[PDB]
RNA sequence: GGUGAAAUUCUUGGAUUUAUUGAAGACUAACUACUGCGAAAGCAUUUGCCAAGGACGUUUUCAUUAAUCAAGAACGAAAGUUAGGGGAUCGAAGAUGAUCAGAUACCGUCGUAGUCUUAACCAUAAACUAUGCCGACUAGGGAUCGGGUGGUGUUUUUUUAAUGACCCACUCGGCACCUUACGAGAAAUCAAAGUCUUUGGGUUCUGGGGGGAGUAUGGUCGCAAGGCUGAAACUUAAAGGAAUUGAGGUUUCCGUAGGUGAACCUGCGGAAGGAUCAUUA
């Protein structure tokens, strides 16, 4: 538990978070207070989710007799497991534990927000800030550069906060792509996540496990299944024979000796289609 | 119904046995009442009974046990009270079993087992009611099961690397909580 | 709700004429009912017993030998060696500390085709005047020694069949050999054949085991 | 001299305790109980009570089958691990000499490797 | 099964256990020592083959051919990279269990790469004796490894003759050990860390407060990972260090690889800059 006690930069994630007054705003983990009422001041409808029932009465006791009583909604719960209502913006103050899924729960969201200024780690800020061929492109920074848009803001030092804490924190803005690209989430991660389980090494090596070669085999089987195609013979297995069907795709990719953290997002992309041409899929 | 039982000794533990074995054998035959022999072409003890005896298997199974005690390397007074209660057993286990210490590492943990003068292994000692002895890499605990446990569970954890000062709060705690039930 | 025990009859497994005591002991089957036979699944159990048991007196309490199943017929079952070995704690008071272990192994076929393999062991000593702890021995005279241990175990078991075998490797003389051969190299205390075993085997040859058997 | 043998392993890992009576081989079992189906805590079933309250009843199992004598091994989990036996397999020993049942050979059968592969841990050992 | 207490997991198509047999790959327990070998890293089943090496012994040869070393070159733990191989165990990443003030007693199962090998790379470690190499002198003792010398000393020959083993004495070359100060040092300590304010045997490499930082730029090598070289601006003067005596988690690190709650966790290898008691000799 840790709180934000510094009275400066709070007017600037206040200011950054670009609201005009007709937004509805998502304000998850108010933490104190020092940056919900003037969301509430500038904004017609602000909904705050609060895991701590004395905190939230806390917060709707602070409310009592200021103007902007009636435009504030307080939810209880975990964030992860309940709905959310319509929302416009998004600010997020949370505990760092969820830091990892949720910004997919801002990916995954029907008619998802336009911008949100979250508060993160600076090894995450600085993950999610990842171009390629640096040090820190990862998964994480090519699934966020594929739905969403990332932008450092401003430096949060550690004692700013109260206790101060070993590390030191960033904001950061994120906007989801209006609209979404047309790829398929499932495939793109399995991809990511197969290409990505060694980030320095070549992609053909990385096509050499057994558990890969095993669950290729699988929707080789299951894309034949609906397909309604009889196997032909093999020596072992049939995937040894996809074996060198992937071998002919590293043929036209030419990837086959470059590394998944020095590739951009085209040969990725590229990649992607040359295993779906030739009937080869993630999920 | 005479039966046997072969106590093999290692040679090392021959001449302390024998500045016992005038301590060790009226006792066996005047409240255990078993026969005695030992065997020095073979290098063992043989322990028998006979119905003219106390009619008691127990009591050869304790005698056995008594003696596998003190070939082990315990001490006389802690294999008589192996003797007089029915509640005492010995854990056997190796530092390497644990996690593999070679060279100099193996040499550092037995002296962080024994400690300055062993008073840190004395400190178990007094702390869980068992009675250790060490080996040159095997280690032997003597007591009741749950407190051969706890003093498995504390060597254990001082093999690994932990400093005697966390095993010491760990010996102050255990003696606190194991004093009070 | 079936209770087996009571359909299950009991079987006296019994030793061969090399050893004095010829009674090894019971065992228990169940019934030769319909589609299972009793005989066929007694051709394939061995039995361990200590050699003490098998000779009486207590000298021989260190050896255990383990023996095959043969043929049975009137309600007694006939057996036939299959290995011997040592009891483990006799191996570990063997080995002490500041000795040198000497350990050799040679596999042989014997006069039939019984491919058999054989493990010697030995260890060092110091001759009662020896100031020195240790006593160890160099690797020349571990090879040399090695090399003695390896052709006597041959000439002794290639020569002749496993009955003549195992009846000299009751008194244990091939010990005798071994250190008389072996005097002149190092002294050597403490030579035991610590273990054989069946390798590879013939036909069933029911002659020689009613030649064998066929006594009480 | 109308003794009829049989041999009893003693399996005493760190969490059970297992008594398995045959004949002269190991073809056709007689019983086995384990300290697990005589005590219900999901704890005490390593404890020396359940292992003497097992070795009891395979006792009176083994008394009313027919087997009077019994040649015991005890063995530990062995392998990689401990390879001497705890006070379960101790526990059940000695409840054994309290049953009156006739015992000789004491052997033990440990397996024991010649520096066979790793065990678990990874270089830090368990964090017991 | 597992753990402080659980759960996932396999199981009346029989789990676990017992008995016989087989296959796979990995590793060489006990013997194992303040023992041995190698330039270091490092090296442990048997036997055979190939080449190499130290020490000893020599009334053998040549007669300075030598010592240290910019350039340049060979080898170089583990991890890591590109292909081929089989892939048992363990096992970064990952999939999943419950998170119970207390996890003190932060885990479980499956498991990819890897672990093993062939052909190419890389060139780093607490790669440590934290002690360059060659040469000489200086103090007492007991062990021990290899060679050599002497013993009308011992034992096994089946005749006490060679040898082998043991004992005693000496000697050369090693691995170390115990005490002490002729001395040295700031001290811990040191037979060198001595032969030094009374200071010189030869030679190579390095250093000249701590962050910033082995960071930035440039060059070179490497497929990459990264290796070699290598700053400055700004900042501290109650600043950095060496040895000794007067709410939770708590072994400290190094090379390397991967991933994120709370600058942490885990896999391979290495170090102590960590506290040896009891028995025997």
């Amino acid at each position: 538990q840790h709180i934000l006690k510094n009275p400066l930069v709070a007017q600037g994630i206040v200011d950054k978070a670009q609201i005009r007054p007709s937004d509805v705003v998502l304000e998850v983990g108010p933490g104190t207070g020092n940056l919900t009422v003037r969301i509430l001041e500038q904004a017609k409808n602000v909904v705050a989710v609060e895991m701590d029932p004395r905190m939230a009465a806390e917060l709707t006791k602070r409310v009592r007799g200021t103007p902007v009583e009636k435009k504030l909604e307080i939810m209880l719960g975990d964030f992860m497991k309940t709905e959310l209502p319509y929302f416009d913006i998004c600010i997020s103050n949370t505990p760092y534990q969820i830091s990892s899924p949720l910004v997919f729960k801002l990916i995954n969201q029907p008619r998802p927000p336009r911008v949100s200024i979250l508060m993160f780690q600076r090894e995450f800020a600085l993950r999610l800030l990842a171009r390629p061929g640096d040090s820190l492109y990862c998964r994480l920074s090519a699934n966020v550069q594929m739905w969403a848009n990332v932008t450092h803001i401003m430096k949060v030092g550690k004692n700013n906060f109260r206790p101060p804490p070993q590390v030191e924190s960033s904001v950061v803005r994120l906007e989801i792509k209006n609209p979404r690209p047309q790829v398929d989430y499932n495939e793109w991660d399995g991809l990511l996540r197969i290409v990505f389980v060694r980030k320095n090494r070549t992609i053909s090596a990385g096509f050499k496990s057994t558990t890969v070669m095993d669950i290729l085999e699988k929707n080789y089987k299951t894309f034949l299944a609906m397909n309604n195609e009889m196997v032909d013979d093999t020596k072992g297995s049939m995937h040894d024979v996809v074996k060198e069907k992937i071998d002919t795709v590293l043929k036209e990719t030419d990837l086959g000796d470059k590394r998944a953290g020095k590739c951009d997002q085209n040969d990725f992309l590229r990649l992607l289609y040359a295993f779906h041409q030739v009937g080869i899929h993630f999920s | 119904k005479f039966e046997s039982r072969k106590i093999m000794v290692p040679p090392h533990r021959m001449t302390p046995l024998r500045n016992s074995w005038t301590k060790i054998y009226p006792p066996l035959v005047e409240h255990l009442k078993l026969q005695v022999r030992m065997n020095l072409k073979t290098k063992s003890v043989e322990l028998r009974t006979n119905p003219k005896f106390t009619t008691d298997p127990g009591a050869l199974q304790k005698g056995a046990d008594f003696i596998k005690a003190f070939t082990l390397g315990f001490d006389l007074d802690d294999s008589i009270a192996l003797l007089r209660l029915d509640d005492l057993y010995i854990e056997t286990f190796e530092v390497k079993d644990v996690k593999t210490l070679t060279g100099d590492h193996l040499s550092r943990a037995i002296g962080r087992i024994a400690g300055k003068d062993g008073k840190t292994k004395f400190a178990i000692e007094n702390a869980t009611r068992t009675r250790i002895v060490l080996a040159d890499s095997k280690i032997h605990i003597l007591g009741g099961f749950t407190h051969i446990r706890m003093a498995r569970e504390s060597v254990v954890s001082l093999i690994l690397g932990s400093p005697p000062g966390k095993v010491y709060g760990n010996l102050r705690t255990v003696a606190s909580r194991l004093k009070e039930r | 709700v079936v209770d087996p025990f009571t359909r299950k009859e009991w079987f006296d497994i019994k030793a061969p004429s090399t050893f004095e005591n010829r009674n090894v002991g019971k065992t228990l089957v169940n019934k030769s009912t319909g589609l299972k036979s009793a005989s066929d699944a007694l051709k394939g159990r061995v039995v361990e017993v200590c050699l003490a048991d098998l000779q009486g007196s207590e000298d021989h309490s260190f050896r255990k030998i383990k023996l095959r199943v043969d043929e049975v017929q009137g309600k007694n079952l006939l057996t036939n060696f299959h290995g011997m070995d040592f009891t483990t704690d006799k191996l570990r008071s063997m080995v002490r500390k500041w000795q040198t272990l000497i350990e050799a192994n040679v596999t042989v076929k014997t006069s039939d085709d019984y491919v058999l393999r054989i493990f010697a062991i030995a260890f060092t000593r110091k001759q009662a005047n020896q100031v020195k702890r240790h006593s160890y021995a160099q690797s020349s005279h571990i090879r040399a020694i090695r090399k003695v241990i390896s052709e006597i175990l041959t000439k002794e078991v290639q020569g002749s069949t496993l009955a003549q075998l195992t009846s000299k490797l009751i008194p244990e003389v091939i010990n005798k050999e071994i250190e008389n051969a072996t005097k002149d190299i190092f002294p050597l205390q403490n030579i035991h054949v610590r273990k054989v075993k069946l390798l590879k085997q013939p036909k069933f040859d029911v002659g020689a085991l009613m030649a064998l058997h066929g006594e009480g | 001299n109308s003794q009829v043998f049989g041999v009893a392993r003693i399996y005493a890992s760190f969490n059970d305790t297992f008594v398995h009576v045959t004949d002269l081989s190991g073809k056709e079992t007689i019983a086995r109980v384990t300290g697990g189906m005589k005590v219900k805590a999901d704890r005490d079933e390593s404890s020396p009570y359940a292992a003497m309250l097992a070795a009891q009843d395979v006792a009176a199992k083994c008394k009313e089958v027919g087997i009077t004598a019994v040649h015991v091994k005890i063995r530990a989990t062995g392998g990689t691990r401990t390879k001497t036996p705890g006070p379960g397999g101790q526990a059940a020993l000695r409840a054994l000499a309290r049953s009156g049942l006739r015992i000789g050979r004491i052997e033990d059968v440990t397996p024991v490797p010649s520096d066979s592969t790793r065990k678990k841990g990874g270089r830090r050992g368990r964090r017991l």
